[PDB]
């Protein structure tokens, strides 16, 4: 029944400013990923397994949905660490 | 099924007890709304109005409402007509009734956004993980025409096209654009529309708490007094030992 | 009547060791005092017709001038009723309070019974998605009932007759409590008050201004917290899905009601048969006014004090707590198989301690 | 272990230590009590009940409008660069 | 109220209707007693809270452990052992 | 009163003559003024001195008493159970009570070498005391310990500073807060009756 | 007992224990017997 509940402990960052003001156009998320992808490599190798498992079976049955979730939201709550800090 | 995953927590602003909502970003998040959202989703609840004072001047107002055509009547001769729009007037819908809509998005209903931030769990954290969590299907999952894979909708199969793509709008401030930011604003607005009386209720909130506190210590010195007369009380039975 | 308020209110002794387990009743009357209060005022805006319900709250909060206070003191303060009441019935187990104050206890039980109804009515009001779709499930466990159903709706499905009766039952079984609450207090009053350590005692004082002034510093507490939370939203309350529009074709996600009632729901829920759910609800209603009867039950002379004092026995009254909390936790869970069977094991351990409450 | 246990609880002797503590005829705040006093305000204003109501009624009404000027000076402080007046729109 | 053979009076005069409930409470002082009470005036009222604290809290604490703290630690160990089940008991249906 | 004895026959409950519960050993005296010269005679475990909770004199009641399912207290004294038409005669000489029924309904009092009128005088309540009476019951002095402080610790006397202007202030204060409370909640209460902001604006033309 | 009013509680005593022994006997014929 509210927009928001508040919280205690937030860390409001601050802002850093570009070298370029063109390089913001694109997305800042593309500078924060690669460094998050390598932190959840431990999904990363789950789900490079269970894809070949999946391609060996001779019946059309079985997929990756569940390690695939896993991994991508490993990245996700990697990247809200900092993704305010370059959006004013 | 299964419980979906929780959002994270993105610190915006608003989130702490002492603060209010961030004006600059609620402006840009309402050309993100008037120019890509409004296509396919009403806000039936918000007048323009409701804008004057808190997010634009009035004279810039009347101008965004004057851009609509409004239909009114009925007139003398019992006819309806056209006419631009007022401070008066409600947000314009793209749709007349409910299955218009559906007939037009593959039998789904885009939802009114009036009450978007209190009508989902976690709240404005869900809407922005929503607005960024478009991705390829996993090995094993194949979707037919019409839905897309998204991280964090219930069932991952969502029938709403990715809204957003990095350069599309020009902001009015010369923020540039990209999708994370258009997110962030976009979801200040909406924030806003949710409950616009927010900042008003907190800063009452502060006062009274404040003072209320204040009243509770000096009630426990009152109380306090009264009780030490009866805790240092001596009684003796047969003969009076100590005065 | 003044002389009644003196005498009962000023001059009336109590024990000198009584302490904050015993001010939990003044906390509950007062918060049906703001209930009345700020219902009363809601209700010169509200409009009961179906078509225009969900939208009269919301312009109520968007539109008028304060509009907010009203409407949020109103939701949050009825959740510090349960709380109150919860700890003001907890206090009565662990001391064994029913083993001479008998019709206080059983004035008590009807007054709690008059209390989940009056929430239940007000929760349907609003008209959103909860509101329809949690009245169309707790209205079909009375199914067994024969024909009790069909007529408290007045028609065919929760429609917008409903809402309108729904409204008037809703503003006056606040006033009938209050007359039960002068019930209660006569039969407390007819015998005194009891205090923690369970014994007699000469040792008592006059209300004013000792006792008097431990009920106004919980008071101080009380209307703290709840505008602490009403203007601020540190918890969640309600469900983010009455804020949707009723549609009497989709069913949402996952249906709960308030927290309040989640425990026996859940009870009711791990148990396959409807009509074995419905008995067990009324085997723990049953025990509960039986407790009244607690000296006749044995020809053992009882006590009051239940030495649970470094004890590592413990307690009935604290492993049903923790029972309950448990159960709170699994009917806010989604269905899964594993989550039913431990739902299963606290629900015996939730009904076995009422009833052994009943042995010494 | 005697805490907790009730085949051996007893306070420490730490404890009945600070129970044999006395501050008997000492009052480190008396400086201000004294202040207090000087002021006569219980003479003239606390002593006679219809004067105390009027002190009561008078004294909420100033303090109640200073306490809310005062709170909405921090609410601007903190919030400064956020709130309406302080960014001014720009037309194209 | 009292038993019957405490609430019988020694005096005559009638009882007033503000004080009804404080005779039907009367008790006999057995052996009797004498009575001292300091004005709170006259007292330090906020200081002996503090002299008495660690006794006092010593008392509640060492009360209330068996009762209500081991019971707790149990039924907490039990709400995790039930979640450990669950996602094991989740990817040995759906996982592949 | 409101409230009524349960006294009526058990099977499970034995009657009081058949199992007592407590510990059933009484001296008996000759005329109860007698009890005076027991308390000036015997010694009282309260006026030696011990230091350790393992120095505490252990209790002569044994813990073993009652049992049964989901029984959580172990230890009972008196119950209500009615008592037979013919009960069993109390054993004297190992020291058991005699009182009430077993008085009545026993000829545990006849006594070959003495009136009746003489024996059965010394059957009354007051002439049976439990052993370790006048060694253990506590006859207290004062409410109040000696290791405890009172109010000599904490008076204020000669040289102290007056109280009540600042007892009056702390309540002053207290209700020019709570003043401001009630006058905030009214105004809000008449702001929320009078006209609402869509109103107010259609007005305007 | 004699010399009290508290003529009604005896009956709901009577009453509940009887409502529960037949609970709890129409649900074990239903599950064992
Ligand atoms: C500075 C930096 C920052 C830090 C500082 C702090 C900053 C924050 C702000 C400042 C905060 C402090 C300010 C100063 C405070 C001064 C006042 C103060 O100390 O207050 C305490 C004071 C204590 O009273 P007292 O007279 O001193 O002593 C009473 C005795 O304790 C009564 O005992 P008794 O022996 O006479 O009676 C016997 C029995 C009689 O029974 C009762 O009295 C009733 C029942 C009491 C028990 C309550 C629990 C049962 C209810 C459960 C509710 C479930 C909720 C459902 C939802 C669940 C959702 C999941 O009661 C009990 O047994 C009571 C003992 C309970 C002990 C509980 C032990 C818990 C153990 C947990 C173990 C966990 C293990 C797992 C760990 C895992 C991780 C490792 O209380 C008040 O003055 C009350 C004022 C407020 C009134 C209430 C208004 C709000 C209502 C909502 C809250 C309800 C609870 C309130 C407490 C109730 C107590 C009975
Ligand atoms: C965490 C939140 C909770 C609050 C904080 C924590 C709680 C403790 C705070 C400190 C207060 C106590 C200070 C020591 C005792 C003072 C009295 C006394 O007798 O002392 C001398 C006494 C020995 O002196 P003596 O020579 O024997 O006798 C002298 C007297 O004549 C003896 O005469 P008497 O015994 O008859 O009494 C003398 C009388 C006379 O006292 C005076 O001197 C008169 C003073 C007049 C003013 C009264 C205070 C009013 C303050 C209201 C707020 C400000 C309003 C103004 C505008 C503000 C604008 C921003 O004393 C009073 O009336 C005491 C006044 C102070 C009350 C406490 C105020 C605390 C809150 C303050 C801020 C407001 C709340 C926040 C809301 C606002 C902001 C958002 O020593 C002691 O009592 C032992 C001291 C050790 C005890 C302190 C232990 C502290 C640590 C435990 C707490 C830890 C945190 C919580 C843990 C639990 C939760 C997790
Ligand atoms: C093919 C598979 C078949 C499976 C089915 C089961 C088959 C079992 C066959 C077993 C055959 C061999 C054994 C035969 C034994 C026969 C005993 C008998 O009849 O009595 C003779 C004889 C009868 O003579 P009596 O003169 O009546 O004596 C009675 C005593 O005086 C009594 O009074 P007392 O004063 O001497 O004793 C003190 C008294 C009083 O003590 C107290 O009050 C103290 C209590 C302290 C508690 C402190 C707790 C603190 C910690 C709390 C922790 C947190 C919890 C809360 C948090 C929760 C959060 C969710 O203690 C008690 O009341 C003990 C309570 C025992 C409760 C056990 C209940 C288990 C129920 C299992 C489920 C059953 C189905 C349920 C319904 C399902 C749906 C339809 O009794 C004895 O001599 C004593 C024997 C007692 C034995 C008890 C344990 C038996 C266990 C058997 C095995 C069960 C296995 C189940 C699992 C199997 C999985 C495959
Ligand atoms: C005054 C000074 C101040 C200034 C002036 C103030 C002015 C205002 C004052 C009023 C002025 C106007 C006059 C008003 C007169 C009102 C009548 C009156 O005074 O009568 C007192 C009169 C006592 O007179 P008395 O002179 O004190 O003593 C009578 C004898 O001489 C001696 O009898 P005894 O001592 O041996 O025993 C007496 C005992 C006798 O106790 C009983 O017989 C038990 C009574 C309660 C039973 C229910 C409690 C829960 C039990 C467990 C669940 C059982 C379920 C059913 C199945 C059972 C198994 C088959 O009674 C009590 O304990 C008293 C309880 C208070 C009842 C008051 C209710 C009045 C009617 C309104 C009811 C509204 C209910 C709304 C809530 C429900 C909504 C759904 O009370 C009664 O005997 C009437 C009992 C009525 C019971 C109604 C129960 C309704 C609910 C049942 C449960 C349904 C559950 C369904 C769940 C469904 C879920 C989907
Ligand atoms: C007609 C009533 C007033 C209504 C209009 C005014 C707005 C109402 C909002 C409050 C305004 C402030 C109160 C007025 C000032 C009172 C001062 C006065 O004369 O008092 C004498 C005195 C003043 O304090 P004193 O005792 O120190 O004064 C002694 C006398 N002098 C100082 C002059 C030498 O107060 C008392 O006698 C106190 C009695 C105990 C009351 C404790 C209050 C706490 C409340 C706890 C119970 C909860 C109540 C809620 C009930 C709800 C029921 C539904
Ligand atoms: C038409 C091309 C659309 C545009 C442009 C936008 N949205 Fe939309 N939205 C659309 C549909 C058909 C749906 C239904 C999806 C389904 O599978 O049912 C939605 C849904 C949403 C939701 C609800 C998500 C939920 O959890 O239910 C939200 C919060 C939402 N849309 C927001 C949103 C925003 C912010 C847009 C502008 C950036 C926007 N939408 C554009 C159709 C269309
Ligand atoms: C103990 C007393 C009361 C309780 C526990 C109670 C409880 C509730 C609850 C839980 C709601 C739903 C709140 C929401 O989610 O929006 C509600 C709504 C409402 N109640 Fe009350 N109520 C009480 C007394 C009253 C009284 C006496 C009246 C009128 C005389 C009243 C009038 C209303 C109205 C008009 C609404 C609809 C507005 C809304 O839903 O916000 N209430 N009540
Ligand atoms: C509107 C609901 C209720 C109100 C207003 C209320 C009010 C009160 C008040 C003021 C007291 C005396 C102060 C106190 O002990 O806290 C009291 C005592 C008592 N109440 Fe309640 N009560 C309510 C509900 C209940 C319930 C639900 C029960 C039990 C099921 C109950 C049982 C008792 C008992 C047994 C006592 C006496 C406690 C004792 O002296 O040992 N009451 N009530
Ligand atoms: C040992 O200590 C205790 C035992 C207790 N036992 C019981 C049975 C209850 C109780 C009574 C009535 C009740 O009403 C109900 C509302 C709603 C429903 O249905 C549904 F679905 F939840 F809405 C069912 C029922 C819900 C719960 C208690 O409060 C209770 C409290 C304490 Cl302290
Ligand atoms: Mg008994």
């Amino acid at each position: 029944s509210y927009p928001y509940y508040c919280e205690f402990f937030v860390k409001f960052p601050n802002y850093i400013p570009p070298k370029d003001p063109a390089e913001r156009l694109v997305d800042p998320r593309q500078k924060l990923e690669p460094g998050c992808t390598a932190r959840c490599s431990l999904w990363v190798n789950e789900y490079d397994a269970c894809t070949k498992r999946v391609r060996a079976r001779t019946d059309n049955k079985g997929n990756c949905s569940g390690q695939y979730e896993e991994l991508h939201v490993c990245i996700d709550r990697c990247v809200a660490k900092d993704i305010f800090k370059y959006l004013k | 099924e299964k419980e979906p995953p929780h959002p994270p927590s993105y610190p915006f602003w608003f989130k702490s007890l002492f603060h209010s909502h961030d004006i600059p970003s609620v402006r840009r998040g309402y050309e993100v709304y008037r120019k890509v959202c409004a296509t396919c989703h009403s806000m039936e609840q918000l007048h323009f109005r409701h804008l004057v004072g808190e997010v634009l001047p009035e004279k810039r107002v009347k101008q965004i409402a004057a851009e609509y055509d409004v239909t009114d009547g009925p007139n003398d001769q019992g006819e309806m007509y056209t006419r631009p729009g007022i401070l008066g007037d409600a947000f314009p819908s793209p749709y007349p009734n409910e299955e218009a809509a559906r007939y037009a998005n593959g039998g789904a209903y885009p939802p009114d956004l009036s009450l978007i931030t209190a009508a989902r769990h976690f709240g404005p954290d869900y809407l922005m993980a929503l607005l960024g969590g478009y991705r390829d299907p996993p090995e094993g999952v194949e979707l037919r025409p019409g839905l897309y894979w998204n991280v964090w909708f219930p069932g991952n199969a969502i029938a709403m096209p990715p809204p957003l793509m990095d350069e599309m709008i020009d902001y009015e401030d010369g923020t540039p654009c990209n999708i994370s930011q258009m997110s962030k604003d976009v979801v200040n607005f909406l924030t806003w529309a949710t409950e616009p009386t927010a900042d008003e209720r907190k800063l009452y909130g502060l006062k009274c708490v404040s003072a209320i506190a204040i009243g509770t210590v000096l009630m426990t010195l009152w109380w306090r007094f009264y009780w030490a007369m009866y805790a240092t009380r001596r009684i003796d039975f047969g003969k009076l030992k100590y005065l | 009547f003044m002389s009644l308020f003196r005498a009962h209110l000023v001059f009336y002794r109590c024990a000198l060791n009584l302490n904050s387990s015993y001010n939990f009743g003044f906390l509950v009357a007062m918060t049906f005092v703001l209930q009345i209060i700020t219902g009363i005022t809601l209700a010169f805006r509200y409009t009961s017709e179906a078509s225009c319900a969900f939208a009269s709250v919301q312009h109520l909060v968007r539109e008028v001038a304060a509009g907010w206070e009203f409407r949020m003191l109103h939701a949050t303060t009825a959740s510090f009723v349960f709380l109150c009441i919860l700890i003001h019935m907890t206090r009565g187990l662990y001391n064994w309070s029913y083993s001479y104050l008998t019709t206080a206890w059983m004035s008590g039980l009807v007054l709690y019974l008059l209390t989940i109804a009056t929430a239940f009515l007000g929760y349907v009001l609003p008209w959103g998605q909860m509101s329809f779709w949690g009245a169309t499930v707790i209205t079909n466990l009375l199914s067994p009932i024969p024909y009790l159903v069909p007529w408290l709706l007045g028609g065919y499905y929760v429609s917008d007759v409903t809402l309108k009766r729904f409204f008037v039952l809703h503003f006056i079984l606040p006033f009938i409590g209050c007359i039960i609450i002068v019930l209660h207090i006569f039969y407390l009053h007819l015998n005194g008050s009891s205090n923690p350590a369970g014994i007699d005692t000469a040792l008592k004082v006059a209300f004013y201004p000792h006792m008097l002034m431990t009920d106004a510093k919980c008071l101080s507490y009380l209307i703290g917290l709840i505008f602490l939370q009403a203007a601020f939203g540190l918890m969640e309350l309600s469900h983010p899905d009455n804020s949707i529009p009723v549609n009497r074709f989709v069913t949402p996600l996952h249906i709960v009601p308030e927290w309040y009632f989640l425990a026996y729901y859940a009870v009711l829920k791990v148990i396959p048969s409807k009509t074995g759910g419905l008995l067990v609800f009324m085997s723990s209603l049953i025990n509960l006014g039986l407790l009244s009867e607690i000296r006749a039950l044995n020809t053992r002379m009882l006590i009051r004090q239940q030495f649970m004092t470094r004890n590592v026995v413990s307690g009935w009254v604290i492993i049903w707590v923790y029972s309950m909390i448990f159960l709170i936790i699994i009917g806010s869970a989604i269905p899964q198989a594993t989550y039913i069977l431990y739902g299963r094991l606290a629900t015996i351990l939730y009904l076995t301690t009422g009833l052994v409450l009943c042995l010494y | 272990i005697r805490f907790g246990n009730p085949w051996r609880d007893d306070y420490p002797e730490w404890i009945w230590k600070s129970l044999r503590v006395s501050r008997k005829d000492k009052d480190m705040f008396a400086p201000f009590f004294k202040l207090l006093n000087a002021t006569k305000l219980y003479e003239y204003c606390l002593k006679d009940n219809r004067r105390y109501c009027m002190f009561v009624m008078g004294v909420g009404l100033v303090s109640s409008w200073m306490w809310s000027e005062w709170w909405n000076s921090v609410w601007r402080r903190i919030n400064k660069g956020k709130l309406y007046n302080d960014v001014p729109y720009v037309y194209p | 109220g009292a038993p019957k053979f405490e609430r019988k009076m020694l005096g005559s005069y009638p009882v007033s209707p503000e004080f009804e409930m404080v005779w039907r409470d009367r008790l006999t002082a057995h052996g009797g007693y004498i009575q001292q009470t300091i004005s709170p005036y006259q007292l330090k009222f906020i200081y002996p809270f503090w002299h008495t604290f660690f006794a006092r809290c010593w008392c509640k604490c060492s009360a209330y452990a068996w009762p209500w703290v081991w019971p707790g630690l149990i039924t907490f160990g039990l709400v995790k052992k039930m979640n450990h089940d669950v996602e094991e008991d989740i990817r040995d249906h759906y996982w592949y | 009163s409101v409230h009524s004895h349960n006294i009526r026959p058990d099977k499970h409950e034995l009657p009081a003559s058949e199992v007592p519960l407590y510990y059933n050993r009484f001296d008996q005296a000759d005329h109860p003024s007698l009890w005076q010269l027991e308390e000036e005679q015997q010694r009282k475990h309260l006026d030696q001195e011990v230091t350790d909770v393992s120095q505490l004199v252990e209790p002569v009641s044994s813990p073993h008493q009652t049992e049964g399912w989901f029984k959580r207290l172990r230890y009972w004294h008196y119950k209500e159970t009615a008592e037979p038409t013919f009960p069993r005669t109390p054993d004297l000489s190992k020291g058991e009570l005699a009182a009430g029924a077993t008085v009545t309904r026993t000829s545990v009092w006849h006594d070959p070498n003495e009136p009746a009128i003489v024996s059965v005088s010394r059957f009354a309540p007051d002439n049976f005391r439990a052993v370790g009476f006048a060694e253990n019951v506590p006859n207290p002095e004062s409410t109040n310990s000696d290791s405890h402080p009172d109010f000599r610790e904490y008076r204020l006397g000669p040289g102290s500073v007056d109280r009540r202007p600042f007892v009056y202030f702390m309540s002053a204060s207290y209700f020019f807060i709570t003043a401001s409370m009630m006058r905030s909640f009214l105004c809000k209460w008449v702001h929320y009756w009078w006209v609402s902001r869509d109103m107010l604006a259609a007005g305007t033309t | 007992s004699y010399g009290n009013g508290t003529v009604l509680m005896p009956i709901v005593r009577r009453v509940f224990i009887g409502a529960l022994v037949g609970i709890y006997a129409y649900a074990a014929t239903d599950v064992v017997l």
